[PDB]
């Protein structure tokens, strides 16, 4: 079958030199005249910027003069002027060209610092710059006479050597000398020439610029490309309509500066033509063409040189070098606490002007509408049946919510839209979580999913209730926020004494029955008879009936509470925590709906509770202790004590000053501690005695407590003093704000409030710009990383135990190994019995089996240990996600791994945020410490000179290894004592580079892992250890060959190229002539600028190196990505779009 | 006791980074430019940044920039070369612009007096006449009048 | 209203497949070519091909099956039309 | 130790380094150097602390 | 900033060597800057603008 | 506000308000990111593609929204084409290769 020839879906894309005959090709005419407009009739004149006949007509199948203005003729070309009549819309797509006089060089090629011709020619900038001017005379293979072929002259020079030899001698200038040097250019000789010489003398500083040089040369070979093409011959010019001359109110016009670019270029080319039929002398010719490269040169790109500016305006003129979306919306937020989980109120109006051609269709469709004219101007009425045909098309059609810092994937969620008199969008109070959105006036936009796939897609993926969990560690994400906590902590709770105190009830029914009649209090001790299941049997829910010691309250709550849960999880006194705890165990247990309904009932009710509560804060709620006056007073004795003392001399100043501080330091914390103690078991009350004592039933306590909102922090800032707030200058006073909120705080702690404030402030508002840079930073490195095999089936793995951190457990094992899969069965303590066979998910059950036993460490598979190529196996990631199964085929976790890492980082603060872009980026610390370089018995050589000699032993091997270390840097090593590699031969930080090199590919993987996972926790944030691991295994990616066989010595390549390489050169081929490597560390900065594709390198890249490099390689881009695929405006190589993109490369490169 | 652009790079290089203005000054008197700055900001960048994050590579950073620095005399700007070729060129003396005159008439009137040599050059004036007075064409596209 | 696909995931285990088969199905109904497996209660073609595939009566598998045989059921009518164009000959 | 480092010599040479150095690329003049230097900081046009 | 003389430091990072450094500058309401500075050499500069 | 089809942009083919009747939200980079972390292409793909930059998929859609077909002939985005008559304009050749 003929392949093809007229437009088809097309695969991939290539970028290369243009040649003076290929650009003709494109070009419909040569534009001859500056002109663009008769500047009275505004018709085009003719071949000229703008024209009718070069690209075409100015009015939809109608010629230019006007002689068929008939949609019937179309391929007809008009006689009087030729202009095929056709759609003006092809004067947005063919092109034009201008036929140079003299040749002219490409800037970008001549000065992009890879300046190609000069790396090209072997030949030095200035040296091409002086020609090109006509500064100075270069030889042109120069034959066999006195002269080097890249040789440069002078006037005198160039003389002279002319009369010795006058032919078999050549030499030119400017353009076209440049032009005759590259097409003179035999690349295969130089080639051969190049090879010998590598072979012959044996000099690192020789070869190594030989081999790069032969390298650069066979690779510009391979291209097509040739030389010449980068001088330029042929000028392209640009369609009108993408530099429109297009008219404006008053009369006035508007138009692109490339129109006054190509202009110049035009005229002074004109000029240069004419200046050539006139025989003008050589020193005006030059200048001409001088002018000409300039006016070239400035319409290309116009960022090098002296950028011309606009005519009468000063702003440099934009050269050729130098997304809004329909069906959407926005506005302001509010509650609708009766919503459930899956739904949003959407506003009546928007909803009628986003759903217009919806509701047309819909109107049209039954027949209410004559026609869509009618049906338009049905709605614009706003006629009273059209709101029904709105309800009908809005019912399973959901629609998109999106808020403005989007960082994580929950960023963006679908609900159903349910239509909402006013013109606020009502939102879930569960989501404002996830969004973080609060509702002091931020504002969320809506979109709608229009083709069918979308609605599916939003309904399967983007859904609230499909998305209960974050991606970044498994706890829910739709955890109850503040009103709601309050509710079920004040409901659950328990007093001393109150009504119905004791008293036994038949079950939750006559619970709720007995507190709603005000008989009892809503906390109250009392025995119930409840019933409590269990699924526990195989498959199978058991049932059983007790009679618990409980409270009125959490017998009403378990009314809510499904099937199997235990009554146990709402007998507590119900937190934040606990209330968090319990949704999950219901996910973990029942299911999804179970959780999402328990989720919806466990809200209304908390609204409900809360609002019946008439929980309230006065202004005698923040209680400051008695004894505050008197530790103020007592600690400031302190400070005079001192102050005699750096009076009669005994302290130094220094000295003094942290006493001091160190005093009123201890005298904040005691402060706190009281007021502590008397805002949380004060309430004192009777039960049938004399008293008894409690937790408070104060308001903000309550709040506190509950995990509402407030905490000890805060309300110490309330009740106790404040701080010892510090100037700018980071120095901290020693006279510290002894006053607090609920007293009057007078000017100067005020005053010196405000700066703490304010750098809060700025910090803050910093931060979010750091944390979106580091977000940025690390989608770079990962993306295109998705789930592409399904087992890869390696054994290997990282071996994970407990942190045990100094004291006991600053992390268990069952988190770090939840949800992961064994890279090989464990054992009990005894063994031939496996509990964990093989490779098995790790689920809540097997870890809790696990916990059983006393297992002290399991080896997991990760994602940086996976031996799939381009790309993770789903068998090795694991299993998180919104639900709770192992991770889909396709899924892009690259994304979602850098979205899980940068979103937590605005709640990050050597330390901090700062200290995990470092670790990320590789980079070597300040003051580092070495290691050890190989094992054996080391010694001190040699003595000082900049260095003292540090000279290792090794017993078997030899010791050619001699590390140079600075004396001056107090050492570690014993220097009559054997150090294996690895090993502390001084203290402090160690580059990560060495940790990869000296110790190991899962040695390093575990340090950057722990190191940032240590920053993390320490600010009380969680992420999986896998988001980490899948940045890490891209900071790997690359590797540096040591021996040979197949490819170049140093060449820093892919390990999976390599890999792939050697497990393939392993077997046929050579029995095996498989070369070795080096894993290599690379910053996630530095990783992310490796990419095969060309069009998502000129994304983030800087664009003109890019584009350059990659054209003088006729680089071809593939696509196969997903930064590229978005550029080029086609699915997603992942995801939905995974299969489509999987079953067409299956096709390409086949039968 | 000299070479000037080691120093800057040598020290850009020890304190790890350097200022805008850092490098401005701390160049050669040679490159002055503007937009000289902008590339190797760049290039300086990709082996050590100071913008005021990279690659390790470094090593052909510095010989191109070597090649940059001997590339540092010709500012381009081509209203400068040519002011500059053009100030070459000798000025005129009263009596050499008649010298120069008379060259020119010399020359016209031998490549005048050779085209009145050539007899086709008479007989193709003859038939144009002898069109001119047919109407097929007019005096004014053969003659612009004679001596007169 | 389909609050949650749990079950349709369960079923077809790729989840995104399922939105692509899902998508398939909500096609051959909302264009008609079919018609419903599954009483419609007035939820759109989306809805009604979730709830077929978390009954098991349509997954990729059966509609290519279907499909498939519709190229016959096609082929058998044109028997005599295109054996006709033997004008070819 | 600043002197030592000076390359310049005279008046005028000291001139010509600063006009230099203010309008590099293009040669300097002795009244140009003169104009320039008595222009910038003891003009009462061009310069005002007021 | 007024106009008038004005004496800075810039101590610490200059030159990572600790020696700090001290410059002063000459800022008219209108005119060129008039900019004194050290250096690790211990040799006075001035730059105008 | 709110928006279904209102004008366009005349140099590069993108909603643009022009009556007070406001263009589009507009879809930025971190929200890519958002649909590429679900699984969702083909939200992605008529979010940039026919919603927006495609100058044919636009009204293509729209008829088949009013037709009752939800489907989309997706086509390519003026942006990229107006880019690749750009890159095209300079000495650089950029093709589209193979079927
Ligand atoms: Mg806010
Ligand atoms: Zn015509
Ligand atoms: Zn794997």
């Amino acid at each position: 079958l003929k392949a093809q020839t007229k437009t088809e879906e097309f695969d991939a894309i290539k970028i290369a030199l243009a040649s003076p005959d290929m650009i003709r090709s494109w070009s419909f005419g040569e534009v001859k005249k500056p002109e663009t407009i008769n500047y009275r009739t505004f018709k085009p004149e003719r071949d000229g910027l703008f024209c009718a006949r070069i690209f075409g007509p100015v009015k939809d199948y109608e010629c230019l003069c006007g002689k068929y203005k008939r949609l019937k003729h179309r391929g007809v070309i008009c006689e009087k002027c030729g202009v095929e009549v056709t759609q003006t819309k092809v004067r947005r797509e063919r092109m034009g060209h201008i036929e140079l006089a003299s040749p002219t060089a490409h800037i970008w090629f001549l000065k992009s610092l890879p300046s190609r011709i000069g790396l090209l020619l072997d030949m030095p900038l200035r040296d091409i710059e002086r020609v090109l001017y006509f500064e100075s005379y270069v030889v042109i293979e120069g034959g066999m006479t006195n002269l080097e072929r890249q040789q440069i002259l002078t006037e005198e020079q160039y003389l002279d050597a002319l009369e010795e030899f006058g032919d078999e001698f050549d030499a030119k200038m400017g353009a076209e000398a440049i032009q005759a040097l590259l097409k003179s250019m035999d690349l295969e000789q130089e080639c051969e020439q190049l090879r010998e010489e590598l072979n012959e003398t044996n000099s690192e500083t020789k070869r190594k610029k030989l081999t790069k040089r032969i390298k650069l040369l066979e690779a510009f070979v391979q291209s097509g490309n040739k030389p010449e093409w980068m001088i330029l011959t042929v000028l392209p010019v640009l369609p009108p309509d993408l530099r429109p001359l297009v008219p404006l109110d008053g009369g006035r016009f508007a138009t692109s500066d490339l129109n006054d670019l190509y202009r110049r270029v035009i005229n002074r080319n004109n000029r240069l033509k004419r200046l050539l039929d006139l025989a003008a002398p050589d020193i005006i010719v030059r200048n001409e063409k001088r002018m000409l490269q300039e006016a070239v040169d400035a319409l290309l790109d116009n960022g090098r040189r002296g950028r011309a500016i606009t005519g009468s305006n000063k702003r440099p003129l934009k050269s050729l070098a130098d997304k809004r979306v329909d069906y959407s919306g926005r506005s302001v937020i509010t509650v609708g606490p009766y919503l459930r989980l899956h739904q949003c109120g959407l506003p009546k109006k928007m909803a009628l002007e986003l759903f217009k051609p919806f509701i047309y269709g819909k109107l049209e469709l039954r027949g209410l509408a004559t026609t869509i004219k009618a049906a338009k101007k049905m709605v614009e009425r706003e006629e009273a049946v059209v709101w029904d045909i709105l309800d009908e098309v809005i019912r399973e059609h959901p629609v998109l919510l999106n808020r403005a810092p989007t960082l994580h994937r929950l960023g963006i969620q679908a609900f159903e839209p349910v239509l909402i008199e006013g013109k606020a969008i009502q939102l879930h109070p569960l989501v404002c979580a996830a969004y973080n959105a609060d509702f002091d006036g931020d504002q969320m936009a809506v979109h709608v999913p229009l083709t069918l796939e979308a609605q599916l897609e939003a309904r399967a993926l983007m859904m609230s209730t499909n998305n209960i969990l974050s991606p970044a560690n498994g706890e829910p994400i739709i955890v109850p926020s503040q009103d709601v906590v309050l509710g079920l902590y004040y409901m659950t709770r328990d007093c001393v004494n109150a009504k119905g105190e004791g008293m036994v009830l038949t079950g939750p029914k006559e619970a709720e029955r007995l507190y709603r009649s005000g008989l009892a209090s809503l906390h109250a001790r009392v025995k119930v008879r409840i019933t409590e299941y269990e699924k526990d049997a195989n498959g199978e829910l058991v049932a059983k009936t007790s009679l618990k010691d409980t409270t009125v309250g959490r017998a009403i709550l378990w009314m809510i509470v499904p099937k199997g849960l235990p009554y146990s999880i709402v007998n507590q006194a119900l937190g934040k925590k606990a209330i968090s705890k319990m949704l999950n165990t219901c996910y973990r247990i029942l299911g999804l709906k179970p959780t999402v309904i328990f989720a919806d009932q466990i809200m209304y009710t908390g609204f409900a509770y809360a609002a019946r509560s008439g929980a309230s804060v006065g202004i005698d709620d923040m209680v400051i202790p008695e004894k505050k006056h008197e530790i103020i007073s007592e600690a400031e004795a302190e400070v005079a004590e001192i102050q005699e003392q750096f009076q009669s001399g005994l302290v130094t100043a220094g000295e003094r000053y942290n006493k001091v501080i160190d005093i009123w330091a201890a005298a904040n914390d005691r402060v706190s501690k009281a007021m502590m103690d008397n805002l949380q078991t004060e309430t004192v009350i009777n039960r049938d005695g004399q008293e008894e004592k409690q937790v408070s039933f104060n308001s903000i306590y309550m709040m506190a407590d509950s995990g509402a909102r407030g905490s000890a922090a805060q309300i110490r800032q309330l009740a106790g003093m404040r701080g010892l707030m510090a100037k700018p200058d980071g120095s901290i006073i020693e006279t510290p704000i002894t006053a607090n909120f609920r007293e009057g705080l007078n000017v100067l702690q005020y005053f010196i409030s405000t700066h703490g404030a304010r750098k809060g402030l700025a910090d803050t508002a910093l931060k979010t710009a750091n944390s979106g840079y580091l977000t940025r930073r690390l989608v770079d490195v990962a993306q295109d990383l998705v789930v592409t095999e399904d087992d890869c089936g390696t054994h290997e793995g990282i071996m994970m135990t407990p942190v045990i951190e100094g004291g006991d457990v600053k992390e268990p094992l069952r988190d770090r190994v939840l949800g992961r899969v064994t890279a090989e069965d464990v054992l009990k303590p005894g063994t031939a019995d496996i509990l964990v066979p093989r490779n098995t998910l790790l689920h809540e059950q097997w870890c809790d089996l696990l916990e059983e036993n006393s297992v002290d460490a399991v080896k997991v598979r990760s994602v940086v240990s996976c031996d799939t190529d381009f790309g993770v196996c789903a068998h090795c990631y694991g299993r998180d996600l919104a639900r709770g199964h192992i991770i889909n085929k396709g899924e892009a976790i690259g994304v979602i791994a850098a979205q899980s890492i940068g979103e937590p980082g605005t709640q990050l603060t050597t330390g901090g945020l700062p200290r995990v872009a470092d670790l990320f980026e590789a980079r070597r610390p300040k003051e580092p410490a070495i290691l050890a370089e190989i094992s054996g018995i080391v010694s001190f050589g040699k003595e000082t000179k900049g260095k003292r000699r540090l000279v290792i032993t090794p017993v078997d091997g030899s010791d050619p290894y001699e590390e140079m270390i600075p004396k001056w840097r107090q050492l570690n090593v014993f220097e009559g004592e054997r150090v294996e590699r690895g090993d502390v031969i001084s203290d402090g930080p160690e580059a990560p580079h060495d940790i990869l090199r000296l110790r190991g590919v899962h040695a390093v993987t575990r340090y950057i892992v722990n190191e940032v996972q240590d920053v993390y926790r320490l600010q009380g944030v969680k992420i999986n250890d896998k988001h980490i691991e899948v940045i890490v295994r891209q900071m790997l990616r690359k590797a540096t060959i040591v021996n040979a066989g197949s490819s170049d010595f140093l060449e820093g390549e892919q390990v999976e190229y390599s890999r792939v390489k050697i497990a393939n050169r392993e077997l046929e081929a050579n029995g095996k002539v498989g070369a070795t490597y080096s894993r290599d560390l690379l910053g996630i900065t530095k990783a992310s600028l490796a990419t095969e594709s060309f069009i998502s390198a000129a994304s983030f890249q800087e664009t003109t190196r890019v584009l350059t490099e990659a054209a003088v390689a006729g680089k071809r881009d593939e696509l196969r990505g997903l930064k590229e695929n978005v550029i080029v405006g086609r699915l997603i190589p992942a995801g939905t779009g995974y299969a489509y993109h999987q079953d067409r490369m299956r096709r390409r490169a086949a039968g | 006791p000299q070479s000037q652009l080691k120093l800057l790079v040598t020290r850009g290089k020890e304190q790890g980074y350097l200022t805008y203005a850092e490098v401005n000054d701390h160049l050669p008197e040679d490159i002055v430019d503007s937009d000289q700055i902008e590339d190797i900001i760049q290039m300086i960048n990709d082996m050590g940044i100071q913008v005021m994050n990279t690659a390790d590579e470094d090593a052909a950073e510095a010989a191109a920039q070597v090649l940059s620095s001997v590339e540092s005399g010709r500012t381009t700007d081509p209203v400068r070369m040519y002011m500059r070729e053009m100030g070459t060129v000798e000025l005129l003396t009263r009596e050499g612009e008649i010298d120069i005159a008379k060259r020119i008439e010399d020359g016209i009137n031998q490549v005048q007096c050779s085209v009145a040599e050539y007899p086709e050059a008479i007989t193709y004036l003859l038939e144009q006449y002898d069109r001119v007075e047919a109407e097929e064409a007019r005096l004014s596209d053969l003659i612009t009048g004679f001596v007169d | 209203a389909r609050v949650t696909v749990q079950d349709a995931v369960e079923k077809i285990g790729n989840r995104f497949d399922l939105v692509l088969v899902a998508a398939r199905r909500a096609r051959q109904m909302q264009v008609g070519g079919k018609d419903p497996l599954v009483p419609e209660e007035n939820d759109k073609t989306t809805v009604i091909a979730l709830r077929e595939i978390e009954e098991g009566l349509i997954n990729n598998q059966i509609l290519d099956v279907r499909e498939r045989q519709e190229q016959q059921e096609q082929e058998a009518a044109e028997l005599q039309a295109v054996t006709a164009i033997a004008e070819g000959r | 130790e600043t002197l030592r480092v000076d390359p310049t010599n005279d008046r005028l040479s000291a001139l010509v380094e600063i006009y230099r150095m203010m309008r590099p690329g293009e040669p300097p003049t002795r009244e140009a150097a003169e104009s320039l230097f008595e222009n910038l900081f003891f003009s009462e046009d061009r310069y005002d602390l007021s | 900033r007024s106009p008038g003389v004005f004496f800075d430091s810039d101590k610490g990072k200059t030159h990572s060597s600790g020696k700090v450094l001290y410059n002063a500058r000459i800022i008219p309401y209108r005119g060129s800057w008039l900019d004194f500075e050290f250096d690790p050499k211990d040799n006075l500069f001035v730059r105008i603008d | 506000h709110a928006r279904s089809t209102g004008s366009y942009s005349l140099v590069t083919q993108q909603p643009l308000g022009g009556k007070a009747q406001f263009g589009g939200q507009r879809f930025g980079e971190m929200e890519v990111w958002a649909l590429e972390a679900y699984g969702a292409a083909y939200t992605l793909q008529e979010m940039l593609t026919v919603k927006s930059d495609d100058v044919n998929g636009r009204t293509k859609m729209y008829k088949n929204i009013v037709d009752g077909n939800h489907q989309m002939e997706p086509g390519m985005p003026e942006s990229f084409n107006v880019l690749l008559k750009e890159i095209r304009s300079l000495g650089i050749n950029i093709e589209l290769e193979d079927e």
